[PDB]
RNA sequence: GGGAUAACUGGCUUGUGGCGGCCAAGCGUUCAUAGCGACGUCGCUUUUUGGAUGUCGGCUCUUCCUAUCAUACCGAAGCAGAAUUCGGUAAGCGUUGGAUUGUUCACCCACUAAUAGGGAACGUGGACCGUCGUGAGACAGGUUAGUCCCUACUGAUGAACUCGUCGCAAUGGUAAUUCAGCUUAGUACGAGAGGAACCGCUGAUUCAGAUAAUUGGUUUUUGCGGUUGUCCGACCGGGCAGUGCCGCGAAGCUACCAUCUGCUGGAUAAUGGCUGAACGCCUCUAAGUCAGAAUCCAUGCCAG
RNA sequence: GGGAAGUCGGCUCCGUAACUUGGUACGGACAGGGGAAUCUG
């Protein structure tokens, strides 16, 4: 038999993860991704928009 | 045995780890990928096939399927990773306030002794002023960051077991920019996520668990940290139906839980997911239900499945009735009844 | 699985009669039982059975047993052997003996066969007291214990059985003055030889062994030169006498077509009915053939056909071998199909035609076949379909019967019955019924997968076959190359020789053709042809009478009951604890007398041995079933009986 | 072709190698030996079973002399070791019984007595033609 | 059924290396002088015994393969006879038997040298003698080897012959309607171009009448020689003229368009006909297009006319172009030689003794059909809109689509989906495609329908005003 | 009776015989003739009609080699199709019996996809002497010869680094196999008999990992019911038959006796090519470079 | 106790009548039992 990891089983499940469960999972995903939206929508320094500082074994003690 | 699975080796951590997340691309729009449930027991049904090819074609099929106890998720942080040549690593973590007790219990291990004192410093960090700091560590995560994950615990009040501690675990978001991720996920925060919203019908999904210990009768046999992959999900049940396991063929109103309650479980009063098959753990055990990693290359997802009847049955012993009403009606009136009345 | 799991169960019959390298006031030479002497109680009885006259069989034998000579006895089946080696015992016996241990030991190969002279005995031993007993395979080995302890004088036995209650009983053999060894061929072929030896061993140097068989393998030979002393060959009569009353025809046949030669001389040579018959028939062919699988061709073919015919083979069952013979003897079929094994089994009657579908291997295995028929004065008939495979043992007949050979037309009168006449059958008929046979072989699934196993089968046997002398295969090589090989035989007459003449004397040179130049020749394939022809083209009384000197004349292993290889001595323990189960005391040496006891102790039952004997208490009673009480008295009852 | 069926869903196998199975055809056996399951897979210590619409080797033991002691292929159609159907029957018969039959499908007898296994006569038609009671 | 299943035979230096690699690497190899001398030997031993049995059973292989000439038909060991030389092909086979019978005594006495030997390089010198003395043999071998290769290949690419069913077989002059003939009846691959000898070999062709398989055989074609000298091309054609049993059909050209001359072409016939006696025979007077039978002188048509003389021979026409004869001079032949077969049947089985066989009664009863006694017939309902209905044809343009079109527009066999609502029939057709309730509070629905349920209810509603009314159920 | 080697092999072994003749490049005593001498060919074995095996085993299990039986891929063959045959890359994955035998092989028969061969210091579970004999022989004649420690690894723990939560992943192991049925299709191909394959679909064997709804099995829940025999003078209630016997049974554990699950990217080998030098033709190779095996390396999986 | 294995397994005497102490004809008896079950009224 054809092994599980033979080149002409992965061309032909390639195949149909393109053509045939590609859209179906993209239109599953695009309806729970619709439900977590409606849940969901149910100075620099001072303002916190600026990344400053919070609160070595890559360079040798000087 | 398998030189895959040995040396026969204890789970490090009772939860169970996702390990593998599905990759990432931000084609697609944001969507959660893990969710935790409860074991409640297993049950039969009758799926009526729609299976070109097969010998059962067009009739009636009993099926074994799990339940599994989904109570709705809290979404109580969001941590950040960046992509280093060690490999991700963690940059920050930003948590949320009000943080239930169950959460909370989590960090503690004697919390009976213990005063509630575990982020107390960090609630004030949010409410006087010091926002800035939040936002800081939000920018941080939008502008550093490859990937992020969403810290979201289960609620164990509502599932009927006697442990009041909750489960934490990392859920990443994947599809879209990281800054549409931390809107997203930011936006969750101190909210309940449903498992109808996480996951929905005829889709094929892995369930990671620690399965059964085999003590008391060469070494360790049980207690192994399994994933297993390609498991259907056949229904979900919303709990404030009180039709869960009445199908479009079975018009009697009742719920997902047998006759006398789960064995060793109880009643399914919240979200339940029922599964083909078996899987991994016992009874009252956390159960991780995450995403395929790949896409499907099989007929059995892309397959509706429809139901004929779930069996509502006592499995605590030999029961042919389903519901109270119809055992009360074969079995006529008894003199108990009669007495009490 | 059992596709020759073990192998062909008719294997082969090994036949030798190099086996005479052993060696008024007056009623005048009457021939009877009276004229030999025999007692008079047993006089009488024998007019009781009904044996008037006796068989030559008897009238050769009986004489040199009671003279005290061992006797090799060569005899058919249905020739009464079996009363002429017993009409001896119950003259010699007389009486019961007192002292313990049997005095005649009778060895019988098989179990049925073992009953034949059992029920021998008391038809011929009635009035006088002996006592016999039987030692055979299936019976209980706790009854057979007992079976010793009532002291018989006869113990007709089983070799596998016998030497079992020997080793195991050690009994003292030497109580024993006259055995007989019925149907040794028999006893050979079924694997005995090796407990046979281990018997003639504990058997006494001073004891009369007779031996009565219908062949002598050479096997068998060896065994009676070591176990005989001083054997006499005694042989029925004319057997290897060919009766002069028989006609004979050999067909020259190819091998794709034998079944059609088979159809042709049954349909247009003999002329057999179709259809069951409305004591056997007056056409009444058997057929010979080598192999079981072949039996089982050639019979369901002539289903197929529309003949009614039995089939007997080795490995046949018990019950299934009386019913077909019983079928060919009283005429209700008109074809009986048997190899070799099966034929000196069953007791053939008077026959009319034989058909070899396969000839013989040795010369005297067909003397064997044509001793079958064309006996008593009766005319016969005897045809062979014969090949070029099988020519060397055909060449070998002639040199055995003295006879000459004709090559189809080579004489205008060949004389059959006592010339060998080879020929061809008719071509036209023969290419109609290969037709059906081909047709047949097509349509059914069945005799198809007949032909395979047959096919495999003969192949085996090619293999194993005794290969034909060296000057019979030159000369085989002759008569294919000389021109009456493929001619037409002689009896379809002098009218169908000329057409075929005015033919084949045109055709002949068709096939005589030598071609100047292989398709191949019409590169180094073609330089090739051109190389083997050139190196293989063709290359260019006074004796007296009286005195000429011619060079021509003229630990031990056994199989146990088990089926697993059981070292021969091997001591159980069944009599040991036999002998405290009733706790019986030493039993007598040979000599001492019997006790009166031990013979009413283990005795014999009525006499109907029947197989069922299992007594089983019904189970208890439920009281909730239908027959609760029913079932409940019919269990204090099995209480009351135990 | 090899005599392998195909196409059905497997049970609980009931009929090990070396067990008595009664014969449910008029071919005139009455009892039939099993020595070969074919299809069955090759294992160390596994004795080779079958199931109900498994063709196995068989010999004849009981019946009519003309028929005995002689090896046939053979179907089984009824079993007693209890077996899944797909539909949610556990069930099982009251003996275990065979037909005669050649590779190709087609039984030697005429009829069949008894019921016969619903997967034997959804495997081999001539069974399914043949039989009185399909159970 | 044929020869195609005959192993290819390889030549000497093939045998060699199939021979020698087979035991260097199905073995092993290594062996120490360190080593014991009993496993020294035993390791020599094997390989010499291992080198003779792979050559006896591919020596056995050809023997066993190739066909014995004296077990086939007449027909089959003469035609082999003249193909390869009979004389040649046995002395081929011959060699290759007592090849074998010698390389068995030369493995049956090195293993007995073997056996006493004393030292590892005794038992090395001991094999590679043995080895070589096989090697050697086979080498020798080389030219018969190729012959044989060469019969094989051709007793493959050979047609079937069944000599014993109804065979209709075409014979003539060269150059007269043969080929043409053969395919204007049967499909069959057989050369048209127009010179002496197209055809080199038999062409085996099938046709079928009133539902009966015959079959045709078509042959290069004879010259005037008198038997005594032909080659081998022609001598292929009285074989199957003498051997096989076929209504013979002699193509004639009246025309000398085969430049060869129509006075020959009788006495070819007459030549012939001793092989012809038997059988019976048809001569085509082919082309009559080109010239007709009235336009040749009358002495012709006297010796033509006393061919029919002899009663055994016909006299047909036709002619291939245009086919103005084909059809009927078929319809003609198979007919004579099938009443001539069922004449023999009869005979077979009504034989002078009285009794029929079962064949013959098995056969009359499927002749026989039954009629009823009264002799009415059944009234048969057969629709009238049947009558009228147009046949399927799948090379119509404009088709009724089938179901199975309908399944690989959507799909294939394992992917569509049958929809067994689309043919149901009911009130209104937006009642299909519905689910249909099944169990309701621990009761089967389908055992509580059934028509007038209303009017059966309201018995159920009477009824229990009767019992209240009656206090039936009251507490006391 | 005296003398002599302490003992064998350790770049050993495998596929192609020996003898004599002819031919023969070179080298040489001074030159192809003092002579050594391969590949071939000739003569012998060897030609013109088609059984062999002594002590051993037998089974399981681990691991390795390839000198490959099957399964994957290619090159060639009158290879039409089907079935094959020879060769090459390949050790990922699997690898029987029966008859017969002292035992094996050969052969034969059956099953299977096939039921290859080997390695693991050839893996882990007498020895004289004395006595009597001497044409040969012995001895109820003798005495004597002659082997419970340390540690690797695995599992479960574990001191210290403040306790606890969520993680990352260096490294190590790694997993899936084989067959069948439906459609393609009675189609290509074929004179006929026969008769494929790709894509798609559905099962089954082996192997691995889980699980107990249902169906069997089991009853320190000693749960309910029936029953045998004993004693306490009798009832009650007990000792009793180291858990009496008989039915049914929950829970739990189980069952190849039940059910579920087993996933994808890149780089290659044999080989098939593209552009194109060497070499003014040509060439898959030299610089560049496309495809391609169950192979390799990783992901998925387990440990951390 | 069961399954497996191997087999070839399961499917004449008493009384009565004439004849020479022994034979001959007639009448009667032998050449079954146990266990498990189903369907039917
Ligand atoms: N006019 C005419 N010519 C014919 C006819 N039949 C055959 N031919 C000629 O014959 C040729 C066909 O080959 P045939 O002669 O039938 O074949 P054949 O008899 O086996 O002889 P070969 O030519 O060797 O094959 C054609 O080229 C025609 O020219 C016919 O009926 N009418």
């Amino acid at each position: 038999a054809k092994s599980a990891r033979a080149s002409r089983i992965k061309e032909n499940h390639q195949r149909f993860k393109k053509n045939i469960a590609g859209p179906v999972e993209a239109a599953r995903l695009e309806r729970l991704s619709a439900k977590l939206m409606a849940i969901a929508q149910a100075s620099g320094v001072k303002s916190g928009k600026s990344i400053g500082r919070k609160d070595s074994s890559i360079v040798f003690p000087m | 045995g398998s030189l895959a699975f040995l040396p026969r080796k204890r789970a490090a951590r009772h939860r169970g780890r996702v390990k593998s997340f599905p990759k990432d691309d931000p084609k697609k729009p944001v969507h959660l990928t893990a969710a935790m449930g409860y074991k409640a027991g297993m049950t039969t049904i009758v799926r009526d096939l729609d299976r070109p090819g097969a010998k059962a074609h067009k009739k009636e099929v009993v099926e074994a399927v799990t339940i599994i106890d989904c109570p709705p998720m809290v979404v109580v942080g969001l941590v950040g990773y960046i992509e280093t040549p060690r490999g991700l690593r963690s940059l920050t973590t930003v948590w949320a306030e009000h943080l239930s007790d169950e959460v909370k219990r989590r960090f503690y291990k004697n919390w009976y002794k213990s005063k509630k004192k575990a982020f107390t410093k960090y609630a004030k960090k949010y409410a006087e002023n010091n926002g800035a700091s939040i936002t800081r560590e939000l920018e941080r995560i939008k502008k550093y960051c490859t990937v992020v994950r969403v810290l979201a615990h289960t609620q164990i009040r509502k599932t009927p077991l006697k442990q009041k501690k909750a489960h934490l675990m990392e859920i990443q978001i994947n599809g879209g920019s990281v800054a549409d991720k931390v809107e997203f996920g930011r936006s969750l925060f101190e909210k309940p996520v449903t498992i109808d919203t996480i996951f929905e019908k005829d889709e094929m999904i892995d369930v990671i668990a620690v399965t059964k210990g085999h003590g008391f009768v060469a070494g360790q046999m049980g207690y192994h940290h399994r994933t297993s992959v390609n498991h259907k999900i056949y229904r979900i049940g919303k709990g404030d139906d009180e039709a869960n396991a009445s199908t479009e063929t079975d018009l009697t109103k009742k719920k997902i839980t047998p006759m006398g309650g789960f064995v060793r479980y109880g009643e399914v009063n919240n979200d339940y997911v029922m599964i083909k098959g078996s899987v991994p753990g016992v009874k009252k055990r956390i159960m991780t239900l995450r995403k395929s990693l790949f896409t499907h290359t099989s007929r059995k997802a892309l397959e509706k499945v429809e139901l004929k009847w779930i069996d509502t049955s006592s499995e605590f012993g030999h029961g042919a009735f389903q519901t109270a009403a119809e055992k009360k009606q074969f079995m006529g009136t008894l003199k108990k009844d009669l007495q009490t009345s | 699985m059992p596709k020759r799991a073990v192998s062909p169960a008719p294997s082969e019959n090994e036949v030798d009669i190099a086996g005479s390298l052993f060696a008024g006031k007056t009623v005048k030479k009457g021939g009877g039982f009276q004229a030999m002497g025999l007692d008079a109680n047993l006089l009488r009885a024998i007019a009781r059975k009904g044996f008037s006259v006796p068989t030559p069989i008897q009238r050769k034998t009986i004489p040199l047993i009671l003279e005290r000579r061992d006797v090799v006895g060569m005899a058919r089946t249905g020739s009464g052997k079996t009363a002429a080696f017993v009409i001896p015992m119950i003259e010699r016996l007389k009486a019961h003996s007192a002292r313990f241990g049997a005095r005649a030991l009778v060895l019988s190969p098989s179990r049925e066969l073992a009953l034949q002279t059992l029920k021998v005995v008391k038809e011929l031993g009635k009035g006088t007291d002996l006592k016999t007993v039987l030692l055979v395979g299936g019976d209980s080995l706790e009854e057979q214990f007992g079976l010793m302890a009532t002291n018989p004088d006869i113990i007709i036995a089983t070799p596998g059985r016998f030497l079992h209650l020997k080793v195991e009983m050690s009994l003292d053999l030497s109580s024993i003055k006259y055995v007989v060894f019925d149907e040794a061929d028999r006893l050979f072929e079924m694997g005995f030889a090796a407990q046979l030896t281990e018997i003639l061993h504990a058997l006494p140097p001073s004891r009369q062994t007779l031996l009565f068989s219908a062949t002598l393998p050479s096997s068998l030979v060896e065994f009676t030169r070591a176990g005989l002393q001083d054997p006499v060959l005694v042989r029925l009569d004319a057997e290897t006498k060919v009766s002069p009353d028989l006609e004979s025809a050999f067909f020259s046949v190819k091998s794709g077509e034998k079944e059609g030669a088979l159809l042709h001389i049954l349909y247009d040579i003999i002329k057999m009915p179709l259809g069951d018959p409305p004591k056997p028939t007056e056409h009444s062919t058997i057929i010979f053939t080598a192999t079981k699988h072949h039996v089982e061709y050639i019979s369901n073919l002539l289903r197929l056909a529309g003949f009614s015919v039995s089939y007997v083979y080795g490995s046949l069952d018990q019950t299934a071998r009386k019913i077909q013979v019983d079928n060919f003897r009283r005429g209700r079929t008109n074809i009986l199909v048997v190899t070799d094994v099966a034929a000196r089994g069953i007791d053939i009657p008077v026959l009319a035609n034989v058909i070899n579908y396969d000839f013989p291997p040795q010369p005297k295995i067909f003397v064997h076949r044509v001793g079958r028929t064309a006996r008593a004065g009766q005319r016969g008939w005897a045809y062979a379909l014969v090949r070029e495979s099988d020519l060397p043992y055909l060449l070998d007949l002639q040199l055995f019967l003295g006879r000459r050979l004709v090559l189809g037309r080579e004489e205008k009168d060949p004389s059959f019955a006592r010339d060998i006449v080879v020929g061809s059958l008719k071509r036209v008929e023969l290419e109609n019924n290969v037709e059906w046979v081909n047709k047949v072989l097509h349509e059914n699934e069945d005799i198809g997968a007949l032909k395979r196993v047959t096919a495999k089968a003969e192949k085996l046997y090619m293999k194993t076959r005794n290969p034909a002398s060296s000057q019979s295969a030159k000369r085989a090589r002759e008569v294919i190359v000389s021109k009456g090989w493929g001619q037409l035989h002689a009896i379809f007459g002098e009218e169908a020789a000329n057409e075929e003449q005015v033919r084949d004397n045109l055709l002949s040179k068709i096939t005589g053709y030598k071609p100047q130049e292989t398709i191949f020749e019409i590169n180094k394939a073609a330089e090739a042809v051109r190389s083997f022809r050139q190196r293989i083209g063709p290359r260019k009384s006074f004796a007296d009478p009286e005195v000429y000197m011619s060079y021509t004349p003229r630990v031990k292993m056994i199989r146990g009951e088990s089926g697993v290889k059981i070292a021969a001595s091997f001591k159980s323990g069944r009599f040991e604890k036999w002998r405290q189960q009733h706790r019986l005391g030493r039993l007598p040496q040979v000599g001492e007398m019997e006790k009166a006891n031990l013979v009413r102790n283990f005795s014999l039952p009525s006499g109907p041995r029947f197989k069922h004997k299992q007594m089983k208490a019904p189970k208890e009673a439920d009281k909730w079933r239908d027959d609760y009480e029913v079932r409940k008295k019919r269990v204090a009852e099995a209480k009351e009986k135990r | 072709k090899r005599g392998a069926p195909g196409g059905k869903l497997k049970m609980t196998l009931g009929l090990p190698v070396g067990a008595i199975m009664n014969c449910a055809d008029n071919s005139g056996a009455r009892n039939l030996y099993i020595i070969a399951v074919k299809g069955a897979g090759a294992r160390l210590n596994r004795l080779p079973a079958g199931g109900v619409g498994d063709m196995v080797m068989a010999t004849v033991k009981k019946g009519k002399p003309e028929l005995r002691k002689k090896v046939h292929p053979a179907v089984i159609v009824r079993q007693a070791k209890p077996w899944k159907r797909f539909d949610g029957v556990f069930l099982y018969f009251e003996d275990n019984a065979g037909v005669i039959v050649n590779p190709k499908g087609e039984m030697k007898g005429s009829a069949i007595t008894g019921p016969v296994g619903k997967e034997a006569a959804e495997l081999w038609p001539r069974i399914a033609s043949n039989a009185g009671v399909v159970m | 059924t044929g020869w195609k299943d005959i192993p290819p035979v390889p030549t000497a230096q093939e045998f060699i290396d199939i021979v020698l690699s087979r035991t260097q690497r199905r073995l092993p190899t290594q062996i120490r002088p360190g080593f014991k001398i009993s496993r020294i030997r035993a390791f020599y031993t094997r390989k010499v015994k291992f080198t003779q049995e792979t050559c006896s059973e591919k020596f056995g292989a050809i023997i066993s393969s190739f066909p014995v000439l004296s077990d086939q038909h007449p027909f089959h060991r003469d035609l082999m006879n003249i193909l390869y030389d009979a004389d040649h092909f046995k002395v081929a086979l011959g060699q290759i038997s007592t090849a074998k019978n010698l390389i068995e005594t030369i493995s049956r006495d090195y293993v007995r040298l073997l056996k006493y030997a004393q030292s590892l390089y005794q038992c090395k010198q001991l094999k590679r003698a043995a080895l070589g003395r096989m090697a050697t043999l086979i080498k020798r071998l080389k030219d018969p080897l190729i012959y044989l290769d060469q019969v094989r290949q051709h007793l493959a690419r050979l047609p079937d012959i069944n000599p014993t069913t109804r065979t209709l077989l075409v014979a003539g002059f060269p150059n007269v309607g043969k080929s043409s003939f053969v395919r204007s009846v049967t499909r069959a691959d057989t050369p048209v171009e127009p010179y002496a000898f197209t055809t080199k070999s038999l062409f085996v062709g099938h046709l079928d009448y009133k539902y009966l398989r015959y079959q045709v055989i078509d042959t290069p074609g004879i010259l005037d020689h008198p038997l005594e000298e032909m080659n081998t091309i022609e001598m292929q054609s009285v074989t199957a003229l003498a051997h096989l049993r076929a209504a013979v059909l002699y193509f004639m050209d009246i025309s000398e368009q085969c430049g060869f001359s129509l006075k020959a072409q009788i006495n070819l016939f007459k030549s012939i006909k001793p092989l012809f006696a038997n059988k019976m025979v048809f001569i085509v007077l082919n082309k009559m297009d080109i010239k007709k039978f009235e336009e040749l002188d009358p002495e012709m048509q006297q010796e033509i006319n006393d061919l029919t003389k002899s009663g055994e021979v016909e006299i047909l026409r036709a002619s291939c172009a245009t086919q103005e004869g084909v059809q009927e001079v078929k319809n003609h032949v198979c007919e004579r030689l099938l009443v001539e077969r069922v004449s023999q049947k009869l005979k077979a089985g009504t034989h002078s003794n009285g009794n029929i066989g079962t064949r013959l009664q098995e056969v009359m009863a499927r002749i026989h059909v039954a009629t009823p006694m009264d002799g009415t017939t059944r009234e048969t309902f057969i629709p009238e809109a049947v009558k009228n209905l147009k046949k399927y044809d799948k090379n119509d343009p404009n088709r009724r689509v089938l179901a199975r079109d309908i399944e690989e527009a959507n799909g294939g066999a394992g992917v569509f989906n049958v929809d067994l609502r689309k043919d149901w029939i009911l009130e209104n057709p937006e009642w299909k495609y519905d689910k249909i309730p099944e169990i309701f509070d621990g009761k089967n629905v389908y055992d509580y329908i059934d028509p007038d349920i209303d009017a059966k209810l309201q018995a159920l509603e009477e009824e229990e005003e009767r019992l209240e009314k009656e206090g039936f159920y009251d507490e006391d």
